[PDB]
């Protein structure tokens, strides 16, 4: 069933699993028309497919062209999710096949169930975290691929850089979603945060500033604060 | 006009016979229904006043041959029988009706209550649901399970409806994913229809006997059956003018029949508020809504 903070350790287990959030799939700018009416332009998306095991991330961009001429594209975005989930699966290994597929969105169950019928030992389930995958597009080296893209492409990341070579998955997986909340919350002050100090830099293969062990507790500790402060503003408590 | 005898009432029962019922005390001198309609199928059906639980009986059809009850004391239970020797059992009614120890089928002259609930059932298709193949009659009970629930346990007494499955290989087509799961025409018209169906005819009886096992026996897995019968259609933006038009009087009269106190057992909330106001059918059954919304407007 659904996967919630009781079954958290399942995450970092040796069955391979994969999160999807569909919450960049289908992006829009809304605008006013010359006739004073509104339109929405879309904008190059993307899935987020992630295994929190490893860190590997399969980041499908999803091109304006996949919307031209389609109607209801709001739920058009749910079945190319899980169309090119199905297709992701179908193009692995069976023995790096996931045994299970985690979606951030209950909406997603049916069009991924359905997608995925060829594969009756792949449990699809629901979560009851409210994972901050969404903030996926604040991450400035993703948000470039995307929105550089002139055609649907596939690109592999890994969210993690190369912090597995110290901590544990669990470990890292608490990092990224600190990160992730800090981002959604207040982008501009989670940024502020990671590159105040210009003498750490982001390697051209990583994600993330080459902080120190020491450094890394500095910067979750300056984003828990983040996180506090603009809990107390947006509830006045 | 035909006859079912019973040899003896030894056990206080409710006797059903269609939309009717009677009360028979124990070792009431009650020895069965005559005037029954030729050109139906009908149901003898059984509560015992000492066990309210196991709804019970035999849906036959007596242009088949010569059919009786009698109480079996090892079983516990009314048994439906045939009998073989036309001039016994001529003679055994006779001495019955003469007697007047027989009650009267009760039908009304304007009343098509029971043909319209059974317009398209037809005996040889219950007997392929319902395997027994010695019998020309078919038992049924409050908790005989279909195929489909056994697969999610003793085959020789089961409902083997028709599997319908919306997540199912059999109903999408590989490619039309999205397409055949938000308009099951393609499962309705070639999978169920031409495929296993092969009529609309056959559709309707199979829809309108699990509806009639549900209402009669409170079997849960007919209640299912019904649903998903009426669902596969709403759920088709393409059905014949002629299927939406009969399927609005069938499910007009199953509603208008359905005790007003099992309304809340019998129907499925978000089946029928699916049907009425969001499926691509929710427009043409002008009957049906009619009557759900002025007899159950609790449920919608």
């Amino acid at each position: 069933g659904a996967m919630n903070s009781s079954n958290y350790a399942e995450l970092f287990n040796n069955d391979i699993k994969l999160f999807v959030d569909d919450t960049n799939v289908y992006r829009v700018t809304v605008h006013k028309t010359f006739e004073g009416n509104v339109a929405t332009k879309a904008i190059n998306g993307c899935i987020f497919t992630l295994n929190p095991k490893t860190g590997h991330l399969f980041l499908k961009i999803i091109h304006t062209s996949v919307w031209a001429g389609q109607k209801r594209l709001s739920q058009l975005a749910k079945w190319k999710t899980a169309e090119e989930v199905s297709a992701l699966v179908r193009s692995l290994p069976k023995e790096e096949q996931p045994k299970q597929i985690i979606v951030t969105r209950k909406a997603m169950l049916d069009p991924l169930e359905v997608h995925m019928l060829d594969f009756p030992n792949i449990a699809i389930r629901p979560t009851e975290l409210r994972l901050p995958f969404s903030a996926a597009m604040s991450i400035d080296k993703l948000s470039d691929v995307v929105m550089k893209a002139t055609e649907p492409q596939m690109v592999l990341f890994n969210i993690y850089d190369d912090w597995l070579d110290r901590i544990s998955s669990y470990t890292a997986f608490s990092r990224l979603t600190l990160l992730l909340r800090a981002l959604k919350t207040n982008e501009e002050s989670a940024k502020m945060i990671l590159l105040s100090d210009p003498t750490i830099t982001i390697k051209s293969y990583h994600l993330w500033p080459s902080f120190t062990d020491e450094q890394w507790i500095t910067i979750e500790s300056q984003m828990r604060d983040l996180i506090l402060t603009e809990y107390g503003r947006k509830y006045n408590v | 006009m035909n006859t079912v005898p019973f040899t003896s009432a030894p056990i206080e029962v409710t006797i059903g016979i269609d939309q009717y019922s009677f009360n028979v005390k124990e070792n009431q001198p009650f020895h069965g229904i005559k005037d029954i309609p030729i050109g139906h199928v009908h149901v003898i059906h059984f509560q015992h006043a000492d066990n309210s639980s196991m709804r019970y009986g035999y849906w036959f059809d007596c242009r088949m041959g010569n059919f009786y009850i009698q109480y079996d004391p090892k079983d516990g239970l009314y048994k439906m029988m045939e009998e073989r020797d036309g001039a016994k059992f001529e003679n055994i009614v006779h001495n019955f009706k003469e007697r007047q120890m027989m009650v009267s089928y009760p039908k009304i002259d304007e009343d098509d209550t029971w043909y319209n609930l059974t317009e398209f059932v037809q005996m040889d298709k219950i007997r392929k649901i319902v395997r027994k193949d010695e019998n020309q009659f078919s038992y049924v009970d409050s908790s005989m399970t279909t195929v489909q629930e056994n697969e999610l346990s003793d085959p020789a007494h089961s409902l083997n409806y028709t599997v319908i499955n919306f997540k199912s290989r059999e109903a999408i087509r590989p490619g039309h994913e999205m397409e055949d799961f938000l308009d099951k025409s393609y499962y309705l018209n070639t999978v169920m229809l031409q495929g296993i169906f092969k009529n609309s005819s056959n559709y309707f009886g199979e829809l309108q006997f699990a509806f009639l096992n549900a209402m009669f026996f409170g079997n849960y897995g007919s209640s299912l059956q019904w649903h998903a019968m009426i669902e596969l259609i709403c759920s088709s933006a393409t059905v014949p003018k002629h299927m939406l038009d009969k399927l609005d009087e069938i499910l007009y009269y199953q509603i208008k029949t359905l005790p007003e106190q099992y309304s809340d057992i019998l129907l499925n909330e978000r089946v029928w508020n699916i049907c009425l106001y969001s499926s691509f059918q929710k427009n043409s059954l002008h009957n049906t809504e009619k009557i759900m919304e002025n007899k159950y407007p609790e449920l919608l």
